[PDB]
């Protein structure tokens, strides 16, 4: 759940893998993209409530 | 005479220099684990929550 700690962006798994003298870490991750805008409201009030 | 005198002042000359050398060594180690933590912290602790 923490943020930035293995991979960039969103994170899902992982895949190890052995090297000489060493690890290899392959991080899948999430990204959003293709942004659009809107306009917004805090709450809506119907019929007094 | 004077090659003595100056392997003397040689040898303790690069004494001291070994001394500060590893002293030097030894407090950029505990800095950079220090630097460490607080790259992990302004990571986590910023870009969202904790």
């Amino acid at each position: 759940k923490r943020v930035d700690f293995c991979g960039k962006g969103y994170h899902l798994m992982s895949f190890p893998q052995s090297a000489p003298h060493g690890v290899v870490f392959l991080h899948v991750t999430y990204v959003p993209a293709q942004e659009k805008n809107f306009t917004t409201a805090p709450a809506i009030c119907h019929d007094g409530k | 005479e004077a090659e003595v005198q100056i392997d003397r002042l040689i040898t303790g000359r690069l004494q001291s220099l070994q001394t500060y050398v590893t002293q030097q060594l030894i407090r950029a180690a505990e800095i950079r684990a220090s630097a460490n933590l607080a790259a992990t912290k302004m990571s986590e602790c910023v870009l969202g929550q904790s």
